[PDB]
């Protein structure tokens, strides 16, 4: 399903793409497309160096069309076994598309939601500019409620940094709240959920979710039916608070309200980020952060058509393995060691940066 | 019945068959005996004394734990016992062998001079491994039909029904052009294209332009019959083939019933009349193979689920689930889901009490799975992730990889290794079509002798274990656990299946019957 955006909040479509398989094979083995088009993509070939084959000039393809291989492992370009295993995922459509200039991906309306947890004190947070009501439903200290939920909720504090990021947001940024409460496993989740459902159409129905952060049991992907998108608003687990959590002059004013402005933060960076590979809300940064590098190396390694990157758990795009090239995995630094102290100085110099500086001479 | 008389009619009757009795054996053995008089009393006396002499005595001196067991064995309490039925052996644990060939026998390492395998092994080990494999495929070359004819067995002198053998030392000399050379040894790629083949005698070049090679998947380290010529210090192949394999009953009737499977029993199993019957004591004795269990996924133990209820009835003796147990076997996370996969798992044996109290539940992880996977044989998954399993499901073993699993007469070998595919990416002469894969490469495993005919670096092994991976004599079963294919095969009283790999295989898996030796598939891919 793409999402992208009219005017309005949102709009969609159900789409799929012809996921390529390198096949790398036609003329015995056939199925239903002759795609031996335009072999150029000579990397997966030249990864095989680990693996050790001759002659071998780069692909011949076909989509993925089962859960199962061509066992009769040939090939007509020069004979031998291959991968033959790329698609991934999908980056662009192949049946019209934009330059992907003026992206401009932010959607006006959204429901504000967080999760972060303690098993005894989990924090199911709500917190909008819109709607003073609020949360922190559920404790197992059954005897007993959150108490800061009401005096530190509302922070009695607003960031001069609101007036200055708040434009993506259509009321203004509001610190003041009321809460209820709930203690059952049978009743929060089944409660959040109708509330949710209904809370969206106060916003009309068809809207995101902005999810501050899902730091409870991932409360990302393990939530209840979200009706339409989950956007990767949620900050990584940078607060690791789980401590007695009624210390709110941090865990209630920075880690809710402020950590509002962090929906600014989040959705600017990623937006700024969509400006130089195009994937704004679904993007992996400040995770391990490899798809700017990854997505730009594909897709240059298609400007001189080279590589799209399998990625298995372990490291490479290639077959099997001969231990001796791995031998180095399994295995400058030097200390002049003057012990003796001659053209006295302040001994140092420190250097940064060094691999970047490396790549420029070769 | 007086205890001073009975006491030295006792003493006596040891004493006879010149047996001492510690004092506590034999005041063990008089209250044992106390309730028996002289109509039934000198009769116990003798058994009892079989019994004795059955077991394996170090010594005229006997201690009381011997008499114990006999006197328990007199007492029969092996009633449908499951020690001496069924064991689960690790590789480990299987009997060193070592064939000497002058006495031509083999000889158990404490009749000899060899030392204990240990990991770090000396660089001699490492040779020894090859040496030792190239020794038992030289010994079951030679006592095939090819051997020389009897003394004027035919008036004109034959080649050994043509197929008269000789090593690679023999023929670096006078034997240019040669045009009948046969020759056993491994096949080598010694420089990249200059095939070579190598014995425990020497080398030569292998000039493989015709192959004329029979049906089976050669690779680099295969041992072969290369049959061809020698001239300018290359042998010139004519035909390449596998050494002919054996079975069981024919290595046992040269060499006696040698227990080569390993296990409690000093004979082969095969060979037990006492044990024919406990075999057949339950004619729907049966077991369940299965492969890559992926416990970490939620659909794998609802299935789990699913495959118990349709074997509540008829439950088997005992659940096999090779290794590979896991979508994401990569560290922390994975051990976590291993302990979270196997507190799920006696969820749901608890969950199934009568299968929990009929089934054992046994585990052969694979090389991807936490630990010491990379090399092997692989030791048992840790104990750390095993230790809630231990005290939950006390009937439940977790286990080498391979591992050797005896159920009464026959003999089950279980490995987890995606083999198929290592052999055929290090296969030097692309196979001929017109035999199936399976069947390569049960014939390339049989004939070779070993669960890894490939190169060390492609198979790596702890270097003095390398016998726990040999295959030899044939087992009942050869359960290669592997991705490629789930299948069933035959050969030399041997069935070689594959239980495949349950994430896809559709979920299916095998079924087996020792007490007819047959093979059910647990074709359950709706469920």
């Amino acid at each position: 399903r793409l999402w992208a955006l009219v005017g309005s909040d949102l709009h969609c479509i159900r789409l799929s793409i012809p996921r390529v398989f390198y096949v790398n094979q036609r003329v015995a083995k056939a199925e239903e497309g002759a795609s031996y088009r335009k072999v150029n993509r000579v990397l997966p070939r030249s990864n095989m160096v680990y693996n050790l084959y001759e002659y071998s000039v780069p692909e011949d393809m076909y989509q993925e069309h089962i859960n199962e291989i061509n066992a009769e492992l040939s090939a007509p370009d020069i004979e031998g076994v291959y991968e033959t295993q790329v698609p991934l995922l999908f980056r662009a459509l192949v049946h019209s598309l934009a330059q992907f200039s003026y992206l401009e991906p932010g959607s006006i309306r959204h429901i504000y939601l967080y999760h972060h947890a303690q098993a005894h004190k989990a924090l199911f947070g709500i917190f909008i500019p819109s709607q003073r009501r609020a949360s922190v439903f559920v404790l197992d200290t059954v005897r007993s409620n959150q108490m800061p939920s009401l005096g530190a909720l509302y922070s009695a504090e607003h960031g001069l940094l609101l007036e200055k990021v708040g434009p993506e947001l259509l009321p203004p940024p509001k610190h003041t709240f009321e809460v209820r409460a709930e203690t059952d496993l049978k009743t929060i989740c089944r409660a959040i959920q109708r509330f949710l459902l209904a809370y969206k159409e106060e916003r009309r129905g068809p809207t995101l979710i902005a999810v501050q952060s899902s730091w409870e049991l991932k409360r990302l992907a393990s939530e209840i039916p979200v009706l339409e998108e989950f956007p990767l608003v949620p900050i990584c687990v940078a607060d690791k608070i789980n401590y007695g959590v009624l210390d709110w002059q941090r865990h209630g004013a920075r880690r809710m309200i402020r950590h509002y402005l962090n929906l600014d933060t989040c959705l600017s960076q990623a937006f700024e980020m969509s400006r130089y590979f195009h994937i704004p809300i679904g993007n992996l940064p400040e995770d391990i952060s490899t798809f700017g590098s990854d997505l730009f190396f594909a897709r240059h390694l298609q400007r001189h058509n080279h590589l799209l990157w399998l990625s298995p758990t372990a490291r490479p795009d290639l077959g099997g393995k001969e231990a001796d090239d791995n031998c180095l995995v399994m295995e400058a630094t030097v200390e002049i060691n003057s012990s003796g102290c001659y053209s006295t100085v302040c001994v140092e110099l420190d250097l940064q940066n060094l691999a970047v500086n490396t790549i420029l001479q070769s | 019945m007086a205890p001073e008389r009975l006491r030295s009619r006792a003493l006596s009757a040891f004493k006879l068959r010149g047996l001492l009795l510690r004092g506590e054996a034999i005041k063990y053995l008089t209250e044992a005996l106390q309730s028996i008089s002289e109509l039934e009393l000198e009769d116990k006396l003798e058994k009892i004394i079989n019994a004795v002499e059955k077991q394996p005595l170090s010594s005229n001196m006997i201690e009381r734990s011997v008499v114990e067991a006999a006197v328990q064995e007199c007492s029969q309490s092996v009633d449908e016992t499951i020690e001496h039925v069924f064991n689960i052996i690790g590789a480990f644990d299987i009997p060193r062998f070592v064939y000497n060939s002058e006495r031509k026998k083999f000889l158990p390492l404490l009749m000899t001079n060899h030392p204990a395998p240990n990991l770090f092994g000396t660089p001699r080990d490492k040779a020894e491994m090859f040496r030792e494999r190239y020794t038992i495929l030289h010994q079951r070359t030679h006592r095939h039909e090819l051997f020389t004819p009897p003394v004027i067995g035919s008036h004109p002198d034959e080649s050994g029904s043509k197929f008269q053998l000789k090593t690679i030392e023999t023929l670096l000399g006078s034997t240019t052009k040669i045009g009948d050379a046969i020759v056993l040894g491994m096949i080598t790629q010694l420089k990249e294209g200059k095939f070579f083949l190598e014995d425990p005698t020497g080398t030569v070049q292998l000039d493989l332009s015709k192959a004329q090679f029979h049906s089976g998947l050669y690779t680099e380290a295969c041992f072969v019959l290369a049959e061809g010529w020698f001239e300018d210090q290359v042998f010139h192949v004519n035909a390449f083939g596998f050494p002919p394999t054996e079975p069981s009953s024919t290595t046992r009737a040269y060499y006696g019933n040698i227990n080569f499977f390993g296990g409690p029993s000093n004979t082969s199993v095969k060979t037990s009349a006492k044990l024919k019957q406990l075999e057949e004591e339950n004619k729907d004795a049966m077991f369940v193979f299965l492969s890559d269990v992926w416990l970490d996924q939620v659909e794998v133990l609802e299935k789990l689920r699913i495959m118990f209820a349709g074997y509540s009835p008829a439950p088997p003796t005992c659940f096999i689930l090779c290794g590979n147990f896991s979508s994401a076997p990569y560290g922390k996370n994975q051990v976590q889901a291993l302990k979270d996969s196997l507190k799920t798992l006696a969820d749901i044996i608890c969950e199934y009490p009568d299968i929990h109290q009929s089934s054992r539940f046994v585990f052969v992880p694979g090389p991807e799975d936490p630990g010491f996977g990379s090399i092997l044989p692989r030791p048992p998954l840790a104990e750390s992730i095993t230790n809630e399993f231990r005290q939950r499901v006390p009937f439940s073993v977790f286990t080498t990889n391979p591992c050797r699993i005896q159920y009464c007469t026959q003999e089950i070998t279980v490995f987890r290794e995606d083999l198929v595919n290592k052999m055929c990416r290090n296969c030097v002469r692309f196979p001929s079509s017109n035999l199936a894969i399976p069947n390569h490469f049960v014939k390339t495993i049989l004939s070779q002798g070993h669960l890894t005919p490939l190169p060390l670096y492609v198979c790596p092994v702890y270097w003095a274990y390398d016998y726990a991976l040999r295959v030899y004599p044939v087992p009942d079963l050869l359960v290669i656990a592997d991705k490629y294919d789930p299948f069933t095969t035959t050969n030399t009283e041997c069935l070689c299946i594959n239980p495949g790999s349950f994430p896809r295989s559709g979920f299916s898996f095998k079924v087996f019957y020792p007490s007819n030796k047959t093979v059910e598939d647990s074709k359950l891919q709706g469920f």
